[PDB]
RNA sequence: UGAGUAGCGAAAGACGGGUGAGAAUCCCGUCCACCGAUUGACUAAGGUUUCCAGAGGAAGGCUCGUCCGCUCUGGGUUAGU
RNA sequence: ACCGAUAGUGAACCAGUACCGUGAGGGAAAGGUGAAAAGCACCCCGGAAGGGGAGUGAAAUAGAACCUGAAACCGUGUGCU
């Protein structure tokens, strides 16, 4: 089926209001002292410390 | 003062590009190059890069230490495209786009 | 069976036993997740025959190994059977189970894909 | 007379040619009977054999205006007496 | 399927080649107008 | 606009070691799988430099690419039968 | 008391050409940096491309995708709702 009418600019932004990507949620590793992400080794340096 | 860092016609369509930059527009420093290499989008080795080098300014042109930077100004604006063609069935055609963009990052002290 | 891996059954069978050939020889390898607890299954199973040595035994676990040579051995050449029996099940004699470690690495280029690193304890 | 143009000086004829096969760059219409006689004259020596080929136009740049290069003729001369058809 | 076009390199020459053209009336005038139009080419 | 939607053109790959700013995809090694009156080896028409070596990664390749039938600089076909 | 780059010759731009057709045959698009190249030495981020300074110049928001630079369309911030 093809569409009958145009979409305008308000409904086409309102479609687009779930459409985010979300943070990916990591925390600070206590060697390395960067940013790493949670239940994975730091690439920086690998150190998993379980 | 605040410096800026643009990377004109790369080659990410743009609204593709959009869906990075609200992630770090606002942030910090340290946060903003931390988050960019933990995505696994693919505009993220791009986009690293402008940032990583508007603190290249912001300290070698002007003097400001790196460390309390904040990012003011994220956006990413559209460039020229390039035509090209794929045939379909039964002897006909249809258009492609490859489109293009400019990124542009701009880093401040808040004064 | 467990989980399907997204292959025909009898390629799913076929690459349960070249994975499980090649943490063997070479003891901490490189994988997908979904691959990596599929292994978890196989492997700790070929051990605890291993850890018998009877004739019977070793005849059970020659249905599942390939005939690999390893030739890294100082002037020797070693066949995968030989190292499973004689080397492996020797280290891992006083523990019961849970003879392998899964560590997760991150997202992966070009795909997406999970990598992770699973190795013999 | 002067039929060749231009020795050629590249890898193949640089050492296992090097002994007693030389290359020349000759003109695009004559024979090697021919050849036989100019290579006598000019250098005083005793030729074996020449063979000869053809080589087509190439397309050449294919940045702005398209062309061809030309077309040529290498023959090769082998000596059974003397040396020095090159230096 | 079989397709209309089966190249020949004999078969394009003696329909539309040079030597084929000059030999009639008719064709002598084809090449009057390719020539007037300043075509590159006067006989594919 | 439709929309980050349909499609990405029949088929088995896995791991180790290199190279690299960057590797599911490039190079080498082992194992596994497919054809075998043929997906093997020769030649006709036709195509017309697509062949080879060292460099290159904007475009083309339905993804990536350090790679290529793509780009640059030099090479390559020899008859008394 | 003719045109001024969708005009005027198909053609101000290597056009009867790129290309399309077995053939006769058809047939486009494409002008402008500055008075003068004086076409950005050197420094920094990056594999590069591309940028931020410093310089040339009356002017670089005149940087070879070069005068001016409208509308559709795509974004970023914000005063009332």
């Amino acid at each position: 089926a093809v569409p009958k009418r145009r979409t305008s600019k308000t409904r086409k932004n309102k479609r687009r209001t779930h459409f985010k990507i979300s943070v990916p949620g990591m925390t600070e590793c206590p060697n390395c002292g960067e940013y790493k992400l949670s239940h994975r080794v730091c690439k920086n340096c690998g150190s998993y410390n379980g | 003062m605040e410096a800026k860092a643009v990377a004109r016609t790369i080659r990410i369509a743009p609204r593709k590009v959009r869906l990075v930059l609200d992630l770090i527009r606002g942030k910090n420093a340290a946060e903003a190059i931390a988050i960019l290499k933990l995505t696994n989008k693919a505009s993220s080795p791009v986009i690293e890069k402008v940032l990583m080098s508007a603190l290249a300014n912001a300290e070698h042109n002007y003097d400001m230490n790196t460390d309390e930077l904040v990012v003011k100004e994220a956006y990413a604006n559209e460039g020229p495209t390039l035509k090209r063609f794929r045939p379909r069935a039964q002897g006909r055609a249809s258009a492609i786009n490859k489109r293009t963009s400019h990124i542009t990052i701009v880093v401040s002290d808040a004064k | 069976g467990y989980r399907k891996l997204g292959r025909t059954s009898d390629q799913r069978k076929a690459m349960l036993r070249d994975l499980a050939t090649s943490l063997i020889i070479s003891e901490r390898i490189e994988t997908t997740e979904a691959r990596a607890k599929e292994v978890r299954s196989v492997v700790e199973k070929l051990i605890t025959l291993g850890k018998k040595g009877d004739l019977a035994s070793r005849r059970n676990a020659a249905k599942t190994l390939r005939n690999v040579e390893i030739l890294n051995e100082d002037e020797t050449t070693q066949t995968a059977l030989q190292k499973l029996f004689g080397e492996i099940a020797e280290r891992y004699t006083e523990r019961q189970g849970g003879y392998t470690r899964i560590l997760k690495q991150g997202p992966r280029r070009g795909d997406g894909a999970e990598s992770v690193i699973i190795e013999l304890v | 007379r002067d039929i060749l143009k231009r020795p050629v000086i590249t890898e193949k004829s640089s050492e296992a040619m090097a002994e007693d096969k030389y290359t020349f760059d000759v003109d695009t219409r004559v024979n090697k009977t021919q050849v036989k006689m100019a290579v006598e004259e000019i250098f005083n020596v005793k030729v074996a054999s020449v063979n000869i080929m053809n080589y087509k136009p190439k397309k050449k740049r294919m940045g702005r205006y398209q062309g061809y290069t030309n077309k040529r003729r290498k023959a090769i001369v082998t000596l059974k007496e003397g040396s020095d058809d090159l230096f | 399927v079989k397709r209309t076009y089966q190249p020949n390199k004999r078969k394009h020459s003696k329909v539309h080649g040079f030597r084929k053209r000059m030999s009639t009336k008719n064709g002598r005038k084809v090449l009057a107008r390719r020539r007037r139009k300043g075509r590159k080419v006067l006989s594919a």
